[PDB]
């Protein structure tokens, strides 16, 4: 018996490994593409506000 | 063929209690609603584009250029309100004469309610116009109510900082698949329904006296059809934006924000229960159990008698909250001030108390009456 | 041999599950060291 | 997630017309169901006429 | 239709399990940017994706601040131009299809991001192009603004040799033969036509190993289940 | 709920209980291990990387 | 289905051909009558809920405008 | 319970025949295909614009900024191949071992087929390349073969004078919506399969040796589900680009025509047809037919023996047809000169001999060979 | 359903537990012979036709080169 | 680039190439599309009669 289910908890981990790596880019995919993340140094001209005053 | 059989066992030779109401024509609607969703969405895919820069261009494209165009897009627009109009009415078809007590039907039922909610929600958004924009903003930030995963969830489903572009066009896709999924769950839905077979307004065993369908809740359906074709049709050939929001006609400002925010009216209820709770994550637990107490609803049935037609005191407490539900729509449109507020927040509290507490009681004390209990 | 292994590990189906996922949990780990060893060594001197 | 309204308000600082938060000109949260200040994010003052805002 | 077929070359982007050769893709990025970019495009490709192939953050702006972009509207609403960001795609070398024809004699200079991937045989065939502006023999004749490239469908392509052998110098210092050029810009391109080269392959030969394991087991398995029947031994015994 | 306040009922959960926590904890290393959650993970010397 | 539906004994069930009979009979004669004979036995269990949601949307809208409406004691 | 019912029926229990071959897998890996298809189908709309102005665009910003959006998109093409190589085995397994007496399910599936191909071309229409482009006008085309309404159907479909951004769009909204007809269609499929239960290679009646689904056909099609997903993955990570075509990796350019346009490797055959045939019409019918001729196919069996297991002269004629139908694979691909020319209008001609003429009379002289005629 | 499936007699049929036989009995030792007693039932009805698809393909191509070479007594 | 007399295809003209050209012409404030504008505006038409007219 251990010998035939060590192969089926064997097999297991493996496709556990794979369906967590496929599902895992595919939920990646709906994370933020390179071309947002790709967003900072925003420069802002202090001069451009005077006191009392948001932009 | 034995498709055929199939085809006569759920609508041609199917028993159906003589005595259903024209309420039990509603679902019946719902489906052609849905259907009249799915072809009007699917004549305004061939024209629509989910590109933030061009998502307004073409819907004025689809009003102003395409043949008729106009007329599938107020169609689409208010044959969803029918479709929320059908729907609240087949649950309260549901809540009042005991038909809750078919527990996989209910069930099933409240995930195609979930469905059709999220789906409106994204197709809502998708004409990319500012109270679309503000809107999505607004709930999707409700998901960052989550103790610790929030966050991060939100952010997947925007798919990057703050809802852009990354956003319309995989609401585009959900919005596109989100319906076909229904249509599955009511196969589904439909199947756990025939095993039983559908309830009659007295709530009794209608084994005694059932006809066929075809000639008796055929035409009835048929005439259904079309008083819900002539209100949908009033609706949009001579009222087409009394149930919209004229600032969804202007294009989505991220810099400029409204001045009063709301989703569409069929949201407001909850809008209410999210609006009173003080607390954010209060808010969206509650607004959850808004929808989901219902699921809830089969097992605080403690009555003898599965309908209300024999049963006065429950039918009081069911038209009171039938009544604060009427209360907490208006609410949510009334702004943030006194003392609209304070309605809101007792309105919710009413709404939970009935459906909780005081229906079970009150069916004890009819089961009192009756010298059963 | 096995058989010490099936009747504690194996046998027992919660059990099973409990060695698959621990398991599992580690086996990524060594794929993963060991694949990258072999694919980095295939082209290195090229990587970077 | 709405835009505070600037010069509006209670607090002198904002406001915003979705739920009634105000925020103070430090962009506190001061009165109404915001649940945490306004964020200040890492600029950088590299002159009294240049901010570098991250 | 009727033209060369250009050879199949040993390249180290081929192997199975073998990714580019970076450091050519760099070389092959200066051939580009000091003799392909003043007539050809690259339209889907941004200095960000350098980051991780061949240069670091601060290398890539340095290559992004070394040229200049427009910059949308000003607050004024004119149009003003700014230091190249990692955000900033390449740039164009004519602003619209019509300068480019105009500039080269009639000629589009396709955009090269996916010359490659566009071209059948395209690495090779970009090499040969390159490489491949015989003498054209006797009996044809080709107009001005034309060229006999026995690669290039009918052999007259506007380009002209745009490879002179030391056309521009190697910061590695390789020596910049004409071949060392067009060989570099081939992996160049071609990375350029698929960034995820390299990725990929690591996970192919992931993929294979969990094959390699998965794929045996499953065959136990389905054996296990199926040997019951395929021992069966059946026997009609009539009451007879 | 009347019949499950029971004498039997009980010892058929204690005979239960073992068994409940172990697919829980099968769980539970599936969540760590499938959202490769690394405040957990961090504490495993091996799995850390 | 039909035949295993249920079992009843005695129930003799006449009836007429759609044809032979008319239409509407007596529609307006007695249905209006039973149309108010239904409304007199559900009217008190349906109407004051919606007759005090009535009463409590007018009172939130003229309370809010007073609400509105500026304290002329304050700013004097 | 009645929806696991249907599982215990249909998926657990269903009586299968003991000795069917590793080619009665291959319907199933159809199935898990077209999911596949469909799950990588929406991760691509999530990104996708069906605007000519930035579908290039959209399509080169998946391969490149979206976090293995290469791999899904190389997944969706290279798995639109593998449905095309399983369908193929399939109706090859259905046309060797006379699976087509079972009329209804052979009907069902040539509809089946012919919405594959639609949906197939319209997808390969959608990332509007060059090839796509002067695909779609090619094909368009073929309608106006059409006697009397051809131009005016053509020019519907195009929704203008000729193919472009009207087109995108309905071929976009047809796209998305066709493979879930494709998937209630297959559910009628195996359902008309169900009343019936399936062929054994033998031919025989296999009601004598049935075994059970669940652990005999279930770990033999999760075998097949890995195989399948070995040559799915050796094709999208290490050939991704062996089964496309170069010239659509260029834009769209109206004004020229990719010199080298040909169909992709599964539509050769028929387009191998169409050129063969020298009128227009005759080309598009006779095209037509070739798909067709499969439907026609139960009626032309005159043989007393279900499979060709025992049957070797129609045994020669199917491998000799199978033959054919590579070599007018390869002319496809070739140019129109000689012979190229010649070998496709024979091809043809007896590609619809084999099939029309020679299997009936092969069957007949084949039951006159043990003494049966 | 399984039941009512098919009628047989006095069929008798003996099986073993998988876990109680070995797994590739003989797999090489039988499986060989029978691959290629297989091999050798099916190859003729099999083969020739894509024997004869091979030299079409090889022909058409060399034919078509031929085809296109030039013939230098065209120009004289 | 070249300017030529509109067509009845032609789309009627913009006032300023860009936005911010209507906020540096227009003292900060954008003009907004009126092509919409009696749709967007809640009571449109009255409100822009009124407007106008108030
Ligand atoms: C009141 C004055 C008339 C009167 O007294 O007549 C007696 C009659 C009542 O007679 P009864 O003996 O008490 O009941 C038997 C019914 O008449 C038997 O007929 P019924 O009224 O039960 O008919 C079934 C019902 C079935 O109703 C439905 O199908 C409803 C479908 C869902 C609602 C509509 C869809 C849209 C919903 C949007 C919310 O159809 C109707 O409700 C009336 C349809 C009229 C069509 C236009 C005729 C001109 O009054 C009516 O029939 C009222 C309805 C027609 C007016
Ligand atoms: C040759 C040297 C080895 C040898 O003699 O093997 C004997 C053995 C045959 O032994 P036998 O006792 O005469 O036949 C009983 C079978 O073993 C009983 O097993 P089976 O062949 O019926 O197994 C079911 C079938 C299931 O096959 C499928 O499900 C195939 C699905 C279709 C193909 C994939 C779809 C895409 C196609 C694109 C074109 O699997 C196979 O045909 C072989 C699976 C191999 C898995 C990987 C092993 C490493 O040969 C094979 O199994 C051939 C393949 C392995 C070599
Ligand atoms: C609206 C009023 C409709 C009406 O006519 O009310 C009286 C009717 C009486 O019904 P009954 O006492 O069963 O007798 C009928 C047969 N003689 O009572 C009924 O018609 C009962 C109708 C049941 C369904 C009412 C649904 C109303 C809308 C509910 C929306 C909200 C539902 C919950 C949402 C969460
Ligand atoms: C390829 C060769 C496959 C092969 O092995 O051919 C011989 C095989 C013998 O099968 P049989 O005589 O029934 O015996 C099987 C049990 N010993 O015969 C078979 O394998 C029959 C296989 C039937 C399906 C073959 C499909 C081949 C591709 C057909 C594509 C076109 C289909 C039609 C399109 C219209
Ligand atoms: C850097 C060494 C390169 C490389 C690798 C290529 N070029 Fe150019 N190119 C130019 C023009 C005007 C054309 C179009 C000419 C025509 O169509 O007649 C081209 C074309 C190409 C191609 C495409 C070939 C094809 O089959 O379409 C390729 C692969 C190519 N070139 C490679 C102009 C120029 C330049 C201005 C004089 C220079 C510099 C380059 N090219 C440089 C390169
Ligand atoms: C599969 C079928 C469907 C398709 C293909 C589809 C497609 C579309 C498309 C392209 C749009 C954008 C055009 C527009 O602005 O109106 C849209 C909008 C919308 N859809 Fe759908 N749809 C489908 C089904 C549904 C269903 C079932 C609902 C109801 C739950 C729904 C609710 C909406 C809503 C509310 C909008 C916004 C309308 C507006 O601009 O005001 N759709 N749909
Ligand atoms: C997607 C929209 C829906 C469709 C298309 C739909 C369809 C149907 C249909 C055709 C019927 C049978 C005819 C009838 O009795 O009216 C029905 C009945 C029923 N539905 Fe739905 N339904 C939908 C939504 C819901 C929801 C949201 C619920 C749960 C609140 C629900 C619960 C029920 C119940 C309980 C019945 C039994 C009616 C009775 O016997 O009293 N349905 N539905
Ligand atoms: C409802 C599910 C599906 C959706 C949402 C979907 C969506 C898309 C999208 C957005 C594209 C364009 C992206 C790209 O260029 O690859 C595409 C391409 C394509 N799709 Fe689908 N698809 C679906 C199902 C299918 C199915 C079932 C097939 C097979 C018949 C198919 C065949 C194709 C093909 C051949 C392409 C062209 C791929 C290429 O650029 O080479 N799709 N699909
Ligand atoms: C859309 C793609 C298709 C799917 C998903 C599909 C699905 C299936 C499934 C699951 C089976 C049962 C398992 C099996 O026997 O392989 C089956 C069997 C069958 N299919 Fe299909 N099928 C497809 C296309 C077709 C086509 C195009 C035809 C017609 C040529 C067809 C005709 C049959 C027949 C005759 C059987 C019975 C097999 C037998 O008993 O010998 N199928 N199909
Ligand atoms: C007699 O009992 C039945 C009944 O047998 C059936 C089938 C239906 C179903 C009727 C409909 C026409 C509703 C359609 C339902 C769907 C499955 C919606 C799915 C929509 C599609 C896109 C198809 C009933 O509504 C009903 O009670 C009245
Ligand atoms: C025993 O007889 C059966 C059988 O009972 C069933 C249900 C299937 C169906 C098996 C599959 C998993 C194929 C899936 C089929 C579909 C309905 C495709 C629809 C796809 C979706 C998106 C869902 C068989 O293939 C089969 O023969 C082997």
């Amino acid at each position: 018996k251990g010998f035939s289910y060590l192969v089926t908890a064997t097999t297991t981990v493996g496709v556990a490994y794979a369906a967590k790596n496929v599902v895992s880019q595919f939920v990646s995919s709906m994370s933020a593409s390179a071309d947002v993340l790709a967003m900072s140094k925003i420069e802002i001209k202090l001069s451009d506000i005077p006191e009392g005053k948001n932009m | 063929h034995p498709l055929f059989k199939i085809i006569n066992h759920s609508f041609i030779d199917l028993p159906a209690p003589s005595n259903i109401s024209s309420w039990w024509n509603f679902g019946s609607l719902l489906g052609v609603c849905l259907m009249v969703q799915i072809i009007t969405g699917l004549f305004l895919a061939m024209h629509y584009t989910s590109d933030t820069m061009t998502a307004f261009s073409s819907v004025t494209h689809i009003c102003r250029d395409v043949n008729y165009g106009w007329l599938i897009r107020y169609m689409h627009a208010n044959g969803a309100s029918m479709f929320f109009i059908c729907l609240f009415l087949h649950v309260g078809r549901g809540l009042y004469y005991g038909s809750y007590t078919f527990m996989e039907t209910w069930n099933i039922g409240v995930l195609l309610l979930f469905a059709v909610m999220a789906t409106a929600f994204m197709g809502y958004v998708l004409p990319w116009g500012q109270m679309s924009f503000w809107g999505a903003t607004v709930i999707t930030n409700l998901l960052s109510a989550i103790p610790y995963i929030g966050t991060t969830l939100v952010e997947w489903i925007w798919g990057g900082f703050s809802v852009d572009k990354a956003t319309l066009t995989r609401f585009f896709a959900f919005h596109f698949i989100l319906p076909f999924i229904i249509a599955a769950l009511a196969i589904v839905h439909l199947l756990f329904l025939h095993e039983t077979g559908s309830n009659n307004p007295t709530g009794l065993n209608s084994d005694a006296d059932k006809i066929p369908f075809h000639p008796y809740y055929t035409i009835k359906d048929i005439l259904g059809i079309l008083i819900m074709f002539l209100i949908l049709m009033t609706l949009v050939l001579f009222f087409p934006d009394m149930l919209g929001d004229p600032d969804n006609y202007m294009p989505a400002n991220p810099l400029n924000t409204p001045p009063h925010i709301k989703p569409e009216w069929y949201f407001l209820f909850a809008y209410a229960i999210l609006r009173s709770i003080p607390n954010k994550l209060g808010g969206v637990l509650a607004l959850i159990l808004s929808i989901l107490i219902l699921a809830l609803m089969p097992f605080l049935h403690t009555s003898k008698q599965r309908s209300l037609m024999f049963r006065p005191i429950t039918q009081i407490l069911y038209w009171i909250l039938v009544a604060n539900l009427l209360i907490l729509t208006w609410i949510g449109g009334q702004p943030v001030e006194h003392p609209f507020i304070i309605i809101g927040q007792l309105a919710s509290i009413s709404y939970f108390s009935i459906i909780l507490i005081l229906m079970p009681i009150s069916g004890i004390i009819e089961d009192k009456m009756l010298k059963l209990y | 041999i096995p058989s010490r292994l099936y009747s504690l590990l194996f046998r027992r189906t919660s059990t099973f599950a409990l060695t698959i996922a621990v398991g599992a949990l580690f086996f990524e780990r060594a794929f993963d060291q060991g694949a990258d060893a072999i694919y980095e060594h295939i082209n290195e001197g090229k990587l970077w | 997630g709405c835009v505070p309204i600037a010069n509006a308000g209670d607090f002198g600082g904002y406001y915003c017309p979705c739920h009634g938060s105000h925020y103070d000109a430090s962009g506190r949260i001061r009165k109404g169901p915001a649940p945490l200040n306004l964020e200040v994010p890492a600029y950088e003052f590299t002159s009294d006429d240049v901010v570098v805002v991250g | 239709d009727l033209e060369l077929h250009p050879p199949s070359y040993p390249w180290s982007h081929r192997g199975l399990l073998s990714s580019l050769d970076h450091t050519s893709i760099r070389r092959g990025f200066q051939v580009y940017k000091q003799v392909c970019s003043s007539c050809h495009s690259m339209d889907y490709v941004a200095y960000r994706h350098l980051v991780g192939v061949c240069y670091t953050e601060e290398e890539a702006k340095a290559l992004a601040e070394e040229v200049e972009v427009q910059d949308g509207p000003n607050d004024d609403g004119e149009m003003f131009m700014r230091p190249g960001k990692l955000s900033d795609y390449f740039p164009k070398p004519y602003p619209n299809p019509e300068a480019a024809r105009a500039a080269n004699n009639g000629a589009l200079p396709p955009d090269l991001s996916y010359i490659v991937r566009a071209r059948h045989g395209g690495e090779d065939y970009v090499f040969s192009l390159l490489t491949g502006y015989c003498e054209p023999p006797t009996g044809v004749s080709l107009r001005e603004g034309l060229y006999f490239n026995p690669y290039f469908p009918g052999q007259a392509i506007g380009m002209a040799p745009p490879i002179y052998t030391e056309v521009l110098e190697y910061d590695d210092g390789t020596p910049a033969t004409m071949s060392q050029v067009a060989k570099d810009v081939a992996t160049f391109l071609r990375w350029a036509s698929e960034p995820e080269h390299d990725h990929r392959k690591r996970m192919g030969l992931k993929m294979l190993l969990m094959m390699g394991l998965l794929l045996p087991l499953t065959y136990a398995m389905k054996r296990h289940k199926w040997s019951v029947l395929k021992s069966r031994k059946l026997a009609y015994r009539p009451p007879k | 709920l009347s019949r499950f306040l029971g004498p039997r009922y009980r010892e058929l959960a204690r005979n239960w209980i073992p068994t409940a926590g172990m697919w829980g904890t099968v769980g539970a290393v599936g969540l760590v291990w499938a959202t490769d959650w690394r405040l957990i993970l961090d504490w495993v010397p091996y799995i850390n990387g | 289905e039909f035949g295993n539906l249920a079992r009843i004994r005695h129930v003799i069930s006449y009836s007429l051909s759609p044809f032979e009979q008319r239409a509407f009979p007596s529609y307006f004669s007695k249905g209006i009558p039973n149309v108010l004979r239904r409304t007199r036995e559900r009217i008190l269990r349906v109407a004051p809920p919606f007759v005090v949601v009535y009463l409590i949307y007018t009172w939130g809208n003229q309370e809010f405008e007073q609400s509105k409406r500026k304290n002329p004691a304050m700013y004097e």
